[PDB]
């Protein structure tokens, strides 16, 4: 069988800057290589098939080449449109086989979340269920950390997450988190606390209410 | 007279694909004792009449083979299908006639009799009279063979499926073809 | 024109199968071979197998074997993937793709959403998400809980506010779809002038405004 090393998985680049994505093959592929895109809608287009060749219709920053079983697709200049998945495939063998793919975000300063606590509105604790939303907003890079305390002490159990795609405005991401407990397990506690770590500070940025206010 | 009999007669008969031919040359036939012949299910003339084949000409070419009988439509001037396309093309112009009779009993055997081969996949069409033999695997996709047989890398010919009890159209059935 | 028309979106149950069709027009079909690729969410590409229609001879990337089923319909030019005992790690986006001449892919289908979940139709739970209690700036939102299939549409003021908005992926909750959308606007205009959330559920036929009233 054929592997399709694909390096790196995720990439952060400016406009104008020059990148290059490698696909190493585990045995010889002899030049039978394709280079895919794929937008964040899921529109799929060929860049590039037999490892160099520019197909019609792909503009003229793409190349592709190869050093030995190292097969590379390079951008002379990022453009806004670039920013994509990038994927390889091999058709030199049956089965033939995808590389791991490439997330090509945009590069930008670190930026703290802006961090919103909300209790269950009072509908929903009508209908015998309560969750507690955190919205944690406008930060980079999208790595970071959120702790759930109720009373003082951490619940790591009843918590979803769910994170957006690059901002159109300003390139940060946003994250929310929900807790989800019953309307009983709700009205036995008092205090209930978001806490977000993010590589910007040490200390969390911390976000309270207390039940009954 | 005429080696007719040996044509007409031989126990075995050519693979489509690998047509025989047999020129007949300084000799006497009588053409409408074979056309009027209770032996033959096909008896068509292209570009001459059947009748006055016995009052006409040169030297002649006996083609012979064995196909399926629903592609002995394909033994035709204009036609198209993998044996017309791939393995024996009549022209448009053709002046002879083409000859066929039901083998069941001579080519099938029972569990199938697969000897008798075809050409399913090629590059191009074959010229009107025009044998090929060759053996190259077939690139059916953007996969390279390198001469090895595999997915989409076919052997161009293929076995017919010949068993006794197969409906008139999959049974095997001799043709033979007057070319003037 | 060369065109592969895939089926349209897929719900099944578990342990059920399906069948995926991939319509080729423009070119004739016994020409090429017709491949089909899987790409879960936010998941890389994945090849399934290829069938070539001529002779109906199909190869398959192991994982997919029993799984997949690939089948073609010389009569109606179209390309088949019977999916066997789905499962829940079946829910994916399946396309069909061209395997050319040469050049691998050249044309690719639409693609096909497929859902495995044994969910019935439900319309979401709005709800309004108000601070407990003052910046210049104050973040509200909107909590779209419980509702199936996916998906939903949210708004604020009709689309009128389009700055400052985050509407995040829904995560799957107890077998249904939820999701939350915030808002950020000047202190000075919440709660002096409203904000509302509309939420419009295609599936169940719902639209839903919610208004966002201040806690007391």
């Amino acid at each position: 069988d054929i592997q399709m090393t694909q390096s790196p998985s995720s990439l952060s680049a400016s406009l104008g800057e020059r990148v290059s994505l490698t696909c190493r093959a585990s045995r010889e592929i002899s030049g039978y290589l394709t280079w895919l895109q794929q937008k964040p809608d899921g529109t799929i287009k060929r860049l590039i098939y037999a490892a160099s060749t520019l197909d019609s219709g792909v503009p003229k920053r793409f190349s592709g080449s190869r050093s030995g079983s190292d097969y590379s697709l390079t951008i002379s200049s990022l453009e806004s449109e670039d920013f994509a998945d990038y994927y390889c495939l091999q058709y030199a063998s049956y089965p033939w086989t995808f590389g791991g793919g490439t997330k090509l975000e945009i590069k930008r300063a670190d930026a703290a979340p802006t961090v919103s606590i909300f209790p269950p509105s009072s509908e929903q604790l009508t209908s015998g269920g309560a969750s507690v939303v955190c919205f944690l907003n406008n930060f980079y890079p999208k790595d970071i950390n959120v702790k759930w305390k109720i009373d003082g002490s951490e619940r790591q159990n009843g918590v979803l997450n769910s994170w957006t795609d690059q901002d159109s405005k300003d390139s940060t991401y946003s994250m929310s988190s929900t807790l989800t407990l019953t309307k009983d397990e709700y009205e036995r506690h008092n205090s209930y606390t978001c806490e977000a770590t993010h590589k910007t500070s040490t200390s969390p940025i911390v976000k309270s209410f207390n039940r009954n206010e | 007279l005429c080696p007719f009999g040996e044509v007409f007669n031989a126990t075995r008969f050519a693979s489509v694909y690998a047509w025989n031919r047999k020129r007949i040359s300084n000799c006497v036939a009588d053409y409408s004792v074979l056309y009027n012949s209770a032996s033959f299910s096909t008896f068509k003339c292209y570009g001459v009449s059947p009748t006055k084949l016995n009052d006409l000409c040169t030297n002649v070419y006996a083609d012979s083979f064995v196909i399926r009988g629903d592609e002995v439509r394909q033994i035709a001037p204009g036609q198209t299908g993998k044996i017309a396309d791939y393995n024996y093309k009549l022209p448009d112009d053709f002046t002879g006639c083409v000859i066929a009779w039901n083998s069941n009993n001579l080519d099938s055997k029972v569990g199938g009799n697969y000897n008798y081969l075809y050409r399913l996949f090629r590059k191009s069409n074959l010229k009107p009279f025009e044998r090929d033999i060759s053996t190259e695997i077939y690139q059916a996709g953007s996969t390279p063979c390198n001469g090895v047989e595999g997915f989409n890398c076919y052997f161009p010919l293929q076995s017919y499926g010949f068993q006794p009890t197969n409906g008139v159209g999959y049974q095997p059935y001799r043709v033979v073809v007057l070319s003037f | 024109q060369v065109q592969l028309q895939q089926s349209g979106a897929e719900l099944a149950r578990p342990g059920a199968s399906v069948k995926l069709s991939c319509k080729a027009s423009g070119y004739t079909f016994i020409s090429n071979g017709i491949s089909w690729v899987k790409q879960r969410t936010g998941q890389g590409l994945e090849w399934i197998g290829e069938i070539y229609p001529r002779n109906g001879n199909t190869y398959y990337n192991e994982k997919f074997k029993g799984k997949a089923t690939l089948t073609a319909d010389k009569s109606s030019s179209t390309a088949y993937m019977e999916l066997r005992s789905l499962t829940s790690e079946d829910s994916a986006v399946f396309f069909c793709a061209r395997d050319y001449y040469y050049g691998s892919f050249d044309y690719w289908g639409q693609g096909t959403t497929l859902t495995v979940s044994s969910a019935k139709t439900t319309p979401p739970s709005v709800y309004p998400l108000a601070p407990g209690s003052t910046n210049s700036m104050v973040t509200l939102g909107c909590l779209v809980k419980g509702y199936f299939p996916e998906p939903v549409t949210v708004t604020w003021n009709s689309g009128s506010l389009s700055s400052g908005v985050h509407t995040f992926p829904a995560v799957l909750q107890s077998d249904l779809y939820t999701l939350s959308s915030s808002v950020t606007v000047p202190s000075s205009t919440w709660p002096s002038q409203t904000v509302t959330c509309n939420v419009a559920h295609p599936a169940s036929s719902t639209k839903v405004d919610k208004k966002i009233v201040p806690r007391d």
